RNA sequence: ACCCCCCCCUCCGGCCCCGCCGCCCGCGCCCCAGCCCCGUGCCCCCUGCCCGAGGCGGCCCCCGCCCGGGAGGACCACCC
RNA sequence: CGGCUCUUCCUACCGUCCGCGCGCACCGGCGCGGAAGCGUCGGAUUGUUCACCCGUUCAAGGGAUCGUGAGCUGGGUUUAGACCGUCGUGAGACGGUUAGUUUUACCCUACUGGCCCCGGGGCCAGAGCACGGCGGGCCAGUACGGAGGAACGCCCGCCGCG
RNA sequence: CAACGAGGAUCCCACUGUCCCGAGCCGCGCCUCCGCGAGCCUCCAGCCUCGGGAACGGGCGAGGGCCGGCCAGCGGGGCAAG
RNA sequence: CGGCGUCGGCCG
């Protein structure tokens, strides 16, 4: 029922969230350096990490996650947020 | 046992101890913090209480009830002759915090800041930089003396003095403070600018700004030797006590077996140093400008000093600055004022429409002694 | 500036000097001062009291328009 | 939904000059003669310290012997309307009644008369947009 | 509406772990201690009433 | 993380710089690694026992009241 | 003995803070861990501690010679006057009741301030310490689910304290 | 049981600094000075925390503080005095 | 009364 909005940003080194479930508060997540993000060209509402260390990728991907927590709700219920669906190595 | 219903303890024990200061004055034991880049300006000026008067001013804020409403607020008057800069010193950053390089002083300095150098003047021999005027007297000296300066220091702070002979005080020595030069590019182009104020006089219209907010630093009103009521705020005991109901009734617990420094006792209230933050700056104007206090809303012209003069001050001269509210100490006191440290984020703007010149020695009713004339026409 | 006229005697009053009083027959009364509210509250007749507007008038020194 | 609690607004801190144990007089035209006040919403206190009351504040009464058999024995709100203690406003005006009154009326805003005798406050009538209807004047 | 995949995939994160009944918390699947207290008394995460 | 520590803020022995203007004392500098430890597992070992510049680091010394007003005050002190 | 006044401490945590769990849709409740900074109040009857009701921003439990009488007060208990009921042959005894002097610091320490004359401007070792709580507007009658009914954030006030 | 009571109780009107919550002022003491000039009390002394101990230490064991000399005040301790 | 902390044993 709320469409989140995602602008990557300072040429695919940020990324801002904007109105995760209608909230007036704005996200701001900086990569730690060598990791780039991009949307998705493929598939809608998907979000691409890349980079050579696999520490620095995750690291970024759980940063992420953190900072879209519902409040003081039945998490079973409200189920709104980013996951990470795919692990791997990239295909060229 | 507990102590059976709940109740804060009283008095602040930060302020601690309730002694008289033995400073002299406020001094300014804090600076803004410099940031490497900005403009170049001056931090901090020294004035005298002049008094209080209160101002009519229309009230731009948003989601106030005042939001497009006129408002009566209190100002306070602060006098501010031009300070004279005579004097630099720079500062290091050590393991052992600030450390001075050397402190270079002007060839020529006047008398309100010799006379600060010796108890009685009339009767004193006067040797006084006696040495100093004659090597400095050629300005190489003087190069050579800020050629470490700009090799050594972090940190650069002029050294200026008030001049009393402009005020209606009866001191005639000056009042010397340090005021530290922030912004600029490098050390080395905050010397260049500490430089061209030598021997030369310095405004507060070239520190302060309108709608910006200050700090005021002075000594507060004393009382000598007072109470536990007075002094502390304690509740006083019901009527039938035998010896007396202005004390505190227990001063400790059997243990431990001593009397604790948190407790509320009898001595000196008042005359304390003391720093008010956060004060928003009305108008900066000089009292030769006959036209300095007229808005439009009145046709006469008016101007700063009251009609009657200022109640237990004197007459006002040259400069003078106006912020809103309070400030410490009685009328005469020397107030320092430095830029805010943390200041207040929604203050609105200023915008004034009306001042009371009217008398202050009594209930006066007529801001003009013209129109007072007028009133009593024969 | 915007002024009012003292109730009691016939002074003006400048921007916050004074206070007001609202009488029970709504009624609104404006004071220089308390030395013209005690005047008031007291029923002394503001012509017998020299120095007011009333007084005066009604002494020939003050012209009526 | 159809909360509406009572109070419009925000309101600035004026002097209160109406302490517990306090007796008004009633405005309206209920029945009711003088009020006994009782108790004051929205104070914590302090100990020691006795609640207190100013214009435009609600308060809980009694209904005293002079009044109407029906109303009395029972805890009622109230709104004070007038007050003698003088108060200043922001506009740097200060200003006073000649007598301390007050009206029945319920959280939700609704009067128990039909009429308000006199003047009665600003304070008062903003906060509460049923009295500013019914007043006759307003100072 | 969350599209069916989305739920399975947000499921893994808000459902499908252990609790531990001493002390409440979040555990593995198939762990047999806790993390935290080190008891072997550990129940699964209740369904929700739409889950 | 309302907690804890620091800033701001109050007191503050001591110290530093600057004005007016001498004494004494000491003699010795790579740095960084320990599951590379780079070829180690030593030197010093006489502060008088016969040692005693310049530079580089230390040390000492150096500054009136009474009197009268006050914004200060028991007396003192404090600010003029 | 209690009460009044005043300070400091404990945590076995009642509200507020941060995390998890539910027979957690929302709202509101309940259970657990960390947490002692601030808050825990105004009155009617009783000497009361305790208790019991009324009201409010809805109201945890304790310690310090059962903290605290050269700090007070003296209602209770607790001498000598007096009355009643039961008991005693009697002088008298014991559940209720009324009237009944609250003394001294100038010593030592502790504590609060003040002093033992020495230029102008500064720096900082040690010690002190202070911004919590409750609302309103917008978000929004929206998310959630019919009745009902939230939140991050920003902005505007109030109360207590300083 | 009318009248009467420096007798013990409950309530109301009026009154008020009893209280919310305290503030300002007057005289005399205190305080400083010239003159005069005592009592009480005293093993020896006079800073704390813990331990042990005649089970609550100023001294004893262990730690933490501290030139020395005085005034106006004050009531925690000296298990203060009587 | 609990412990997939670490080192050592006995019975299958
Ligand atoms: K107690
Ligand atoms: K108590
Ligand atoms: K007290
Ligand atoms: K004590
Ligand atoms: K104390
Ligand atoms: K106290
Ligand atoms: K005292
Ligand atoms: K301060
Ligand atoms: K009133
Ligand atoms: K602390
Ligand atoms: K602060
Ligand atoms: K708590
Ligand atoms: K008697
Ligand atoms: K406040
Ligand atoms: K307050
Ligand atoms: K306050
Ligand atoms: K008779
Ligand atoms: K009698
Ligand atoms: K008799
Ligand atoms: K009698
Ligand atoms: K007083
Ligand atoms: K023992
Ligand atoms: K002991
Ligand atoms: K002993
Ligand atoms: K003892
Ligand atoms: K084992
Ligand atoms: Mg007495
Ligand atoms: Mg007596
Ligand atoms: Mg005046
Ligand atoms: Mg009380
Ligand atoms: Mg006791
Ligand atoms: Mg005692
Ligand atoms: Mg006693
Ligand atoms: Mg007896
Ligand atoms: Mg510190
Ligand atoms: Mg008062
Ligand atoms: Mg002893
Ligand atoms: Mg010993
Ligand atoms: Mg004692």
């Amino acid at each position: 029922h709320f469409p989140i909005a995602a602008t990557v940003v300072d040429n695919n080194k940020a990324i801002e969230i904007r109105n995760f479930m209608h909230q007036i508060k704005t996200r701001r997540i900086e990569c730690l350096p060598g990791v780039t993000i991009a949307m998705s060209t493929n598939v809608k509402d998907e979000l691409i990490l890349r980079g050579i260390s696999i520490e620095d990728v995750s690291h970024t991907a759980a940063r992420i996650h953190e900072s879209l927590k519902v409040p003081n709700k039945d998490l079973r219920k409200f189920l709104d947020g980013c996951y990470v669906s795919s692990r791997g190595l990239q295909e060229q | 046992s507990h102590r059976k219903f709940s109740c804060c303890r009283k008095g602040n024990l930060g302020y601690l101890p309730r002694k008289r200061c033995t400073r002299g004055r406020g001094r300014c034991k804090t600076f803004p913090p410099d940031v490497q880049g900005a403009p170049i300006h001056l931090t901090a000026f020294l004035g005298y209480k002049a008094g209080c008067t209160h101002v009519m001013r229309f009230i731009d804020h948003r989601g106030s009830n005042l939001h497009n409403r006129q408002a009566i607020d209190q100002a306070t008057i602060i006098d501010a002759p031009p300070m004279i800069c005579t004097a630099i010193i720079g500062y290091a950053k050590t393991p052992k915090g600030l450390r001075a390089v050397t402190t270079v002083w002007a060839a020529h300095i006047a008398e309100p800041a010799m006379r600060r150098f010796y108890r009685n003047y009339f009767h004193a021999e006067k040797t006084a930089f006696s040495t100093y005027m004659k090597k400095a007297a050629d300005g190489t000296y003087i190069k050579e003396q800020l050629g470490r300066l700009k090799q050594h220091a972090d940190v650069i702070r002029i050294v200026a003095h008030t001049q009393p002979a402009l005020t209606p005080l009866k001191q005639k020595k000056a009042d010397i403070m340090e005021i530290q030069v922030n912004g600029g590019a490098n050390v080395a182009e905050k010397v260049d600018y500490a430089y061209a104020l030598m021997e030369k006089p310095i405004s507060i219209k070239d520190v302060f700004s309108v709608g910006a907010q200050i700090d005021t630093i002075s000594i507060t009103r004393g009382r000598g030797f007072e109470g536990v009521v007075t002094r502390w705020g304690v509740t006083r005991l019901p009527r039938k006590t035998r010896r007396g109901n202005r004390k505190v009734a227990c001063i400790g617990a059997w243990h431990p077996a001593n009397v604790q420094y948190t407790v509320a006792r009898a001595g000196q209230m008042g005359y304390f140093h003391r720093t008010d933050t956060n004060k928003q700056v009305f108008m900066i104007d000089t009292a030769e400008n006959p036209r300095c206090c007229t808005t439009e809303f009145d046709l006469t012209d008016k101007s700063i000093n009251p009609v009657g003069g200022f109640v237990n001050y004197g007459r006002v001269q040259g400069d003078f600055i106006m912020i809103k509210g309070t400030c410490p100490g009685p009328k005469r006191r020397p107030v320092v004022m430095r830029n805010a440290l943390l200041p207040h984020r929604n203050c609105p703007p200023v915008q004034l429409q009306w001042i009371s010149t009217a008398s202050k020695f009594g209930h006066g009713i007529f801001e003009t002694v013209e129109e007072r004339r007028q009133f009593y026409a024969k | 500036v915007t002024t009012n006229q003292c109730s009691y005697s016939g002074r003006k009053i400048l921007p916050g000097y004074g206070k007001r009083m609202s009488r029970h027959d709504k009624v609104l009364l404006i004071f220089l001062n308390r030395k013209a509210s005690v005047h008031y509250l007291n029923k002394w007749n503001p012509r017998k009291i020299r120095w007011t507007l009333a007084s005066r008038r009604a002494r020939g020194k003050e012209v009526i328009v | 939904k159809r909360g509406r609690s009572g109070g419009i607004g925000n309101k600035f801190r004026i002097s209160c000059g109406l302490p517990v144990g306090a007796v008004i007089n009633c405005a309206d035209n209920s029945g009711a003669k003088s009020l006994n006040m009782i108790a004051v919403k929205n104070w914590k206190g302090h100990l020691n310290r006795f609640p207190k009351a100013s214009v435009g504040d609600m308060v809980l009464i009694t209904v005293g012997r002079d009044g109407k058999p029906e109303l009395r024995r029972k805890v009622t709100p109230a709104v004070v309307v007038r007050q003698r203690k003088v108060w200043r406003r922001k506009d740097g005006v200060w200003i006073y009644f000649q007598d301390n009154a007050g009206v029945i009326i319920n959280p939700k805003g609704e009067l128990k008369g039909s009429s308000i005798t006199g003047p009665v406050a600003k304070e008062a009538a903003d906060r509460w947009p049923k009295i500013s209807t019914t007043a006759e004047c307003v100072h | 509406v969350m599209e069916p995949t989305l739920i399975n995939l947000a499921r893994e994160y808000n459902q499908n772990m252990m609790i531990c009944r001493h002390c409440y918390a979040r555990n593995p699947l198939r762990a047999t201690n806790c993390r935290r207290c080190r008891g072997t008394n550990l129940r699964k995460k209740k369904l929700s009433k739409y889950a």
